[PDB]
């Protein structure tokens, strides 16, 4: 009906009770322009609506609303791709709306018909450091960590650069044989970064392949929360109807974590710890949805969600509770990054849980799994004995643990190490970690079995 | 009825909501959403809804069914797979057409097409008769037909009629019960509330010992039928592997599997791997799946569901204690639930006070856990089954100190470390002897003295062998090693046996399916045999080193022992380890002179 | 070591018959206590039916039970359940009822009595009555059964003292 | 365990027998005091409590 | 920077080892130089 | 009788005024299920009601309420012993009635008669650690502090069991003249913990000198901390009327504290540190209220309450504000059980404050305090002692250093190390320290006199 | 004076206060548990209750001692072992025949029973007087004069009456002040 009160940049507006629930309103605001709210709650004779364009020129008495009648859904085409998007769908670019073929829901609650088979065939990402240790499957939802005094956002770029080149080599593979798509979401990142994504899928020549979806932190705090939502379910609209091998890079995280937490600051829901919502763990998992094979088990959608840390650790709650809802984690970090490495990859914390089931011998090796688990074990003591170097002495020193100071550098600088361009064959990888352990005997092994080892080394 | 005045997140509010109770079973407006009235405010109620809102209007009806929220339990719950609401996944596949739950479309709780062979009782006409009773049973699989069907908690009476042997469906009745008047007609299945623990003839002390099928495990402290346990996770740490390879190997006659708030991937893998893979009890056709009943739920579909799911999945566990069915439940992983408790924390409004964590949830947490144990099971005929929980612990901030784990340990009598420094390293599932206890251990060893071993006495020198270990390897990070003890680096070389044979295991033991008492207590006897002969040796004089060179043989031999399955002795004591100990006597006449 | 063991075995279960006599004498002499007390009880109820019979000799006992409870009651509406020949009983002393409440209180004469048309059941209670508010917020359970069941928790140590202490 | 063999039965012997006298004594003095203490029992019943 | 929430629990741990090896180490140390004292005048002579 | 509403344990029940405060209140259901509870607050035309047994499930118009006039006390009786109760103290033996004599408060305090004479005479545990090393006198409050990385329930169980063995012993040489009574209280305990206290006393023959109170985990949560307020009371009447000198056994004192900062959930007022109360202090004390001298002082109630770390945190809220409040703590350390030795009180922080003040004679003996010291201090030096000689190795080790290690092994193994169905009496305990002590000569032990230290080496 | 509206907690909060000041001392209910208040809304006073208050209920009165929680300094102060708000403990020991002091019993401040021998000072009838002047003497020590008696500080005048030496209770008055008529 009309406005009664803003509190915060949440607007309670006083209203009859009749609408849907996360119904769009329109509101006539005098300045000529109209704008379109959802109701976040609706209450008692009245409902508080958060306003998806602006923040500012609602009236007392000089408003209007009229009920849409319809509630937010996402209208999606599978001709989406090859256009420019921003937070809400709409063109940048003058002419290139969202428009639709089918009309589906953003909370991809109604359809949700996600197989039931265990990630299964191999993706890689061209990253030796990656592929490796905490092998991608398709399906696999594993986040990037990272952590701000680094060139985090020039990871992510990374990995969206390679992601579609590393296709062909996974043909050949056989853990891929169908179209590659890319859906891209962006929120609360730099001018300048948001070009150089734009760069990164021009040069590849995937422009085509991909939709982006630009949000900057100048649009408000719950159209940036909508925005990963019309992205992932345009990309499950892929992943079914076409068979398509879907990959859906969400970046990024943090800046979709503080969103949440500036509402409920009105709302009669409360927020728990460290000023969290106790809900954020529901919002993450809405997201999170949309990830895994579809039915039809010749599509899947593999969902690469970016989170840099913004404090620097890792039981900070942006992270901790995100570790959980995934199966495992890839750790970057600062130490590496101020040696003068590139990509600076730490592998330490770093593990994938179902990494071992999904691959197998037809598009990696047997050894594949054993051969990660000799180079975990090997560096974590090269680690622990180069802290014990610093304040004892070389007196805490023993032949396996000066062997094993070398072994640190030796995989740093050699193994993580590689050109942006660059990219890098399963297979090839393999042989360089062989390489690394050939310095140590056999009879320090362990986490190989003797029969595996014999055949490849 | 009633007339709905708020809809906040999936938390639906109804005014005139009176006669009504904080359990009732609702309708949910116009959509006809199953929910539950959780909490009253006046006469406004607080209803949490387990299906979604999307479109859900103010001022829909809210139409109170006249009962609780329960749950079905009768036949057909093993083979099948269900949700934590319990509403057939695989029905749900086919006619909805969609794999997970829509929007909107409800379907009952049990499928109502499938028929069931019934067979009598050990009742008649005109007999008295009470709750736990067998009046039947179902022939429900081809491994298991000890399907006993039975009157149910808080019945007695007289049975009007038993019908005779034949085929009938699950909603044909076969019983009247009077009790005073028609009590009611009943049914292949019966009804239970999720809020109550189910009642039971009496609760026995646990004494008698489950051999988890991992040696590790059994070796520390051994599991018992009945009990409660810890394992700590880290979500990255191959907790998972260790979930499902213990479900495998664990032998129970029915096994609840539950996942509370799950990848969604994870949950799929257990679904695909079970009928590939057979059974240690000799099950055919899908063998794993015939003895299972699995409560899926993935963290992605709503909280009112994983809130649920635990109490769904103990009552199932109990409703087949009290049918004389051993049981072993294993829900992992109990924090997710916590993360549940938390979520309807703030959705309510109730107040946190466990550390940012819910005012219920050490409560909660006991609750369940006073469901599992040992019993005679329910009715007069007098059979055992018992209810072990298995209960996954991982972080929900700190490392131990988050609320769910300093809850847990107060309550857990049985407790099994894993570390993640030895995790990282492949070295799982790691258990330390100062992050575990059992309280269990002195019935267990004694239990054990019966069944033939020595046990006792061997686990008081595989504590003091991990016990001294700890201490020495302080004082050698930190002054370093110039010196130790002859002694000392006995202890430290014995126990890197131990890791590498025992808690190194998943997936590189070539036999691990099932690891018999014997073979484990045979394969420890020989690394502490060597442990006393080596500490002796050095002290009768001759030299560390003569003394690693001479064992040489046997010590490799007990280095591989690992790989080695039951082929040599009995089908439980092997004699490669046999053979062992004298070998063993031998090298130390060698080394001493 | 296994003389030694199993003697010790031995002379533990030789205590827990010291424990099964302990107890078993115990549960026996109190059991026949709790029997006594069930037969003062029994017969208070033998008697106060008795009374209750007698029609005349039971009018201002009924009178006094109804005016204890609106005592804390306070409400201007009385709702009174009583027996089949007691309903007649209050209907005759009404007036007597409503009086002696206005002269034994502050609050001012019950306005009315109603007389329920649910009555009691010689199987739960002797008689008496169940006095309660009008709207039905609040009883004040002031049957005999009742009574002698509240009384029981103040009269025990009474009588438990005199008895056996 | 001789002793152990007849230390069970002898159980009921001693516990009869080591209240034989006190379960006479708890019926005796009651059916004495029993009208003495209804009565007064009778008192508050049927006066306010 | 270092993590925020339950760092407590291995940051105790860290003093632990550290104050073991005082200890330990000064043991160590006033038993060479006790006999280092004693070398000192044999060798002289 | 109209529920107004339920918000968690807290009961909203609509009716007037009229009550008083823990005046126990009647739902009366119309499943026929009547369960008691009693009023937290009262305030105009409600009360707040925590319901003993459940705590919802009530219906808003199908029930009605009713009003008992009495606040909740405990019927106490010396005929009650011998036999199991729940929480609120009502048989679960299939026993006969409870009985009363009298009617006391169980709500802190039913005539407080706490003596303003300070402690002497000693309690013998049959625990050679706590005994000899930790004197307790009666009226003394000396907790264990044990964790979960022991097993509490099992050494104090151990701490009941062998009480009250020490007995016949303690009359021969006049201790006592009077008999000893257990007051043994149970707390969120597990089903095979409650039957477990039972049947151990049963095997010494200790189950009719002793009442057990089981409150089980599955009960709510406002019953247990009843529970132990129920058992203090009764001790308190069997110490002062008939004088007895009365050991009162209370765990688990964190499943009470936790019970406290548990409730609150629709109260104004707020936890301090850790979630934990502000106002802890309070609660602690009010279990602490009762325990010290009775009047007339032959009779005593003696308190160790039983506290279980469950991180091994000793900053952790709840040991610091007892162990201001305690004269002395008991420390039990996990390292010992790890060894193997049982029970495994490491008497290295262990200490009683009034250790001279419980010793005598004919209970002890006078070479007892003197001993105390001997055994203390050498035990300490034998920690530092096996640290050195992993060190310096075996055959570099120094002659007292040898001694202190020797001491360690043989004071760990023998004095603390007892069986479970062991009793060691106080004049047991001095001989084997003798034994131990010996092997340092005359000249190393000197915190003795020299004439005890020549009659007994 | 008061009415009792509400008990919540250890939290007492009682209506028909028009002269109820935060910081005097109440005694509520029947039981009269000790309280003082904290805080006033409206009419409505905040009392927090120190001692238990199990048996207390709400239309109960609420009665004022009239003044803010105080000691009394009299004599008879040394050989006296009492609590902080200052009751005899010795005197609860003989009476109630239980050390402590429990719910619902309360004593004055000092003991009342005793009577002390008072000698005068160095005033006299109609000289002005003043703040914490010797106005008399008590012994209490064969040492010292334990308790000199001063004029109340707050109090100052002429005085009209001086009782002599000799005997007196402490109920018992030995001096009047006029400082705007009767003070």
């Amino acid at each position: 009906n009309t406005v009664s009160g803003v509190n915060g940049p949440l607007v309670i507006l006083e209203k009859v009770k009749f609408p849907r629930y996360n119904e769009i309103v329109n509101l006539t605001l005098p300045d000529g322009t109209v704008r379109q709210g959802q109701v976040l709650e609706i209450r008692g004779d009245r409902a508080i609506v958060q306003v998806f364009e602006g923040t500012s020129g609602i009236d007392v008495k000089k408003t209007t609303v009229e009920f849409t009648g319809e509630s937010l859904r996402i209208p999606v085409s599978e001709d989406m791709l090859g256009r420019i998007f921003d937070g809400s769908g709409r063109p940048i670019d003058n002419g290139p709306k969202v428009f639709a073929e089918d009309y589906l829901d953003i909370n991809g609650s109604p359809i949700n018909p996600y197989a039931r088979i265990y990630p299964e065939e191999m993706i890689s990402t061209g990253v030796s450091a990656i592929d490796t240790m905490n092998s991608i499957a398709r399906g696999q939802k594993i986040p990037i960590f990272s952590a701000s005094g680094l060139p985090h956002n020039e990871i992510a770029a990374q990995i969206c650069r390679q992601a579609g080149l590393v296709r062909p080599t996974k043909d050949v593979h056989d853990g891929h044989e169908e179209n590659f798509s890319i859906v891209f979401a962006a929120m609360g990142v730099n001018l300048e970064t948001a070009r150089f994504f734009k760069q990164d899928f021009e040069e590849n020549g995937s422009l085509e392949r991909t939709s982006l979806f630009l949000n900057l932190a100048n649009d408000p705090t719950i159209e940036r929360i909508i925005t990963p939502r019309l992205a992932l379910t345009t990309a499950e609209y892929l992943a079914y109807q076409t068979e398509r091998h879907v990959l859906t890079i969400l970046t990024d995280m943090s800046s979709y974590a503080d969103a949440l937490r500036e509402v409920s600051a009105a709302r009669e829901e409360v927020p728990g710890r460290r000023g969290y919502p106790g809900y954020m763990y529901t919002d993450l998992s809405t997201i999170y949805e949309r990830a895994g094979r579809v039915e039809g088990r010749n599509g899947s959608i593999t969902q690469i969600p970016i989170l840099t840390m913004p404090n620097d650790d890792i039981t900070h709650p942006i992270p901790d509770l995100t570790g959980y809802i995934t199966e495992g984690q890839i750790f970057v970090d600062r130490q590496l990054h101020n040696k003068g490495i590139y990509p600076p990859i730490n592998v330490l914390p770093s593990l994938s849980r179902l990494m071992k089931s999904a691959i197998g011998e037809g598009m990696t090796r047997k050894d594949h799994g054993d051969v990660s688990n000799q180079l975990y074990a090997k560096y974590a003591i090269g680690k622990d004995a180069a802290a014990m170097k610093a304040v004892v002495g070389e007196e805490a020193l023993s032949i396996e643990d000066k062997l094993s100071l070398e072994f640190l550098e030796k995989f740093e600088k050699t193994f993580i190490t590689q050109g942006a361009y660059e990219d890098r064959t399963v297979f090839e990888s393999l042989d360089q970690a062989w390489s690394l352990l050939r310095i140590y005997p056999k009879e320090m092994l362990n986490r190989i079995s003797p029969k595996i080892l014999d055949e490849f080394y | 009825y009633g007339a709905i005045y708020s809809v906040s997140g999936p938390v639906v509010i109804a005014e005139n909501m009176i006669g009504c109770a904080m359990y009732e079973l609702v309708k949910v407006g116009h959509d006809n959403l199953v929910g539950e009235v959780i909490r009253i405010d006046g006469d406004k109620a607080t209803i949490q809804v387990y299906e979604e809102t999307a479109g859900l209007t103010v001022g829909d009806p809210v139409l109170r069914t006249g009962k609780p929220l329960s749950v079905e339990l009768g036949p057909g719950l093993m083979e099948t797979i269900y949700d934590g609401i319990q509403r057939p996944l695989k029905a749900i596949k086919e006619e909805s057409q969609s794999i997970y739950i829509p929007r909107g479309i409800d379907t009952p709780a049990l499928d109502r097409t499938i028929k069931w062979q019934f067979t009598p009782g050990k009742f008649q006409v005109g007999d008295h008769i009470s709750g736990g009773d067998i009046y039947g049973s179902v022939f429900e699989n081809s491994l298991i037909s000890s399907h006993k069907i039975l009157l149910p908690p808080r019945s007695r009476g007289t049975i009007t009629w038993i019908a005779p042997a034949g085929e009938y469906t699950l909603d044909e009745k076969i019983l009247e019960v009077e009790f005073d008047g028609k009590k009611s007609d009943f049914t292949l299945y019966h009804t239970w509330p999720v809020r109550v623990p189910r009642p039971v003839t009496e609760k026995l002390s646990a004494d008698y010992p489950l051999l988890t099928g991992q040696r590790v495990l059994d070796a520390l402290f051994p599991c018992v039928q009945g009990g409660t346990t810890c394992i700590p996770g880290a979500f990255g740490c191959g907790k998972t592997v260790i979930s499902q390879s213990l479900s495998k190997y664990s032998n129970s006659d029915a096994i609840i599997y539950v996942g509370c708030g799950e990848r969604g991937n994870e949950m799929a893998e257990v679904l695909m791997e079970f009928p590939e893979l057979y059974t240690e009890m000799s099950g055919t056709k899908e063998p794993i799946m015939k003895r299972t009943t699995l409560v899926a739920n993935t963290s992605n579909m709503p909280v009112a569901a994983r809130e649920a799911s635990i109490y769904t999945g103990i009552t199932l566990a109990e409703y087949f204690r009290d049918q004389g069915k051993n049981v072993s439940m294993i829900a992992d992983s109990s924090s997710r639930w916590a993360e549940a408790l938390r979520e309807i924390s703030g959705r309510l409004g109730e107040m946190p006070a466990d550390q940012g964590f819910p005012a219920y949830l050490g409560a909660k947490l006991a609750s369940f856990y006073e469901r599992a144990g040992k019993a005679v099971a329910l009715g007069s005929p007098d059979r055992t089954g018992s209810v072990s929980i298995v209960a996954a612990v991982s972080p929900a901030g700190g490392d131990f100190s988050d609320p769910v784990t300093t809850a847990t340990l107060g309550i857990t009598q049985v407790f099994w470390g894993l570390d993640k420094k030895l995790a990282q390293r492949k070295h799982f599932p790691s258990i330390n002897t100062s992050v575990s206890y059992s309280k269990y251990t002195n019935v267990l060893n004694k239990f054990y003295d019966s069944n033939y071993p020595e046990f006792p006495v061997l686990r008081d020198r595989m504590k003091e062998i991990l016990s001294n270990a700890e201490e020495l390897e302080q004082v050698v990070q930190l002054v370093g090693k110039s010196a130790l003890s002859d002694s000392d680096k006995i202890t430290l070389d014995v126990a890197t046996l131990i890791k590498e044979d025992f808690l190194q295991q998943n997936g590189y033991s070539t036999y691990d399916a099932f690891c018999p008492i014997w073979k484990t207590f045979d394969m420890m006897r020989a690394f502490i045999s060597y442990h006393d002969e080596a500490q002796k040796a050095v002290a009768n004089g001759a030299n560390w080193s003569k003394l690693a060179d001479s064992t040489g043989d046997v010590k490799h031999a007990v280095s591989s022992s690992k790989f080695f399955e039951p082929s040599r002795g009995e089908k439980e004591v092997h004699g490669e380890f046999e053979k062992l100990l004298s070998t063993m006597q031998e090298r130390f006449a060698e080394s001493t002179d | 070591g296994n003389f030694k063991s199993k003697l010790k075995k031995a002379m533990l279960s030789q205590q827990i018959t010291k424990s099964t006599i302990a107890n078993k004498m115990r549960l026996k002499v109190l059991s026949a206590r709790e029997q006594s007390l069930d037969g003062i009880f029994e017969e208070t109820k033998e008697k106060l039916s008795g009374i209750a019979n007698n029609r005349d000799e039971y009018k201002p006992i009924l009178q006094s039970l109804i005016v204890e409870a609106l005592l804390k009651l306070l409400e201007p509406k009385a709702i009174v359940k009583a027996l089949e020949r007691d309903v007649d009983l209050i209907e005759s002393m009404k007036d007597d009822i409503m009086r002696e409440y206005g002269e034994k209180a502050q609050r001012a004469p019950l306005e009315e009595i109603v007389i329920s048309n649910d009555y009691l059941n010689k199987d739960l209670v002797s008689g008496g009555v169940v006095v309660s508010n009008a709207s039905d917020k609040i009883e004040i359970n002031n049957t005999l059964e009742e009574r002698l069941k509240l009384l029981s928790e103040e009269a025990l140590p009474a009588i438990r003292l005199e008895l056996y202490g | 365990e001789q002793k152990n063999a007849g230390g069970v039965g002898e159980l009921e012997k001693k516990a009869e027998a080591g209240v034989q006298g006190e379960l006479a004594e708890i019926k005796k003095i009651a059916e004495k005091k029993k009208d003495d203490v209804v009565k007064i029992l009778i008192e508050t019943v049927i006066k306010p409590s | 920077v270092f993590p925020t929430r339950m760092t407590l629990g291995l940051m105790k741990t860290k003093l632990k080892g550290a104050n073991q090896g005082y200890s330990l180490l000064k043991r160590k140390s006033e038993a060479l130089t006790k006999r280092f004292r004693d070398i000192t005048k044999r060798i002289d002579d």
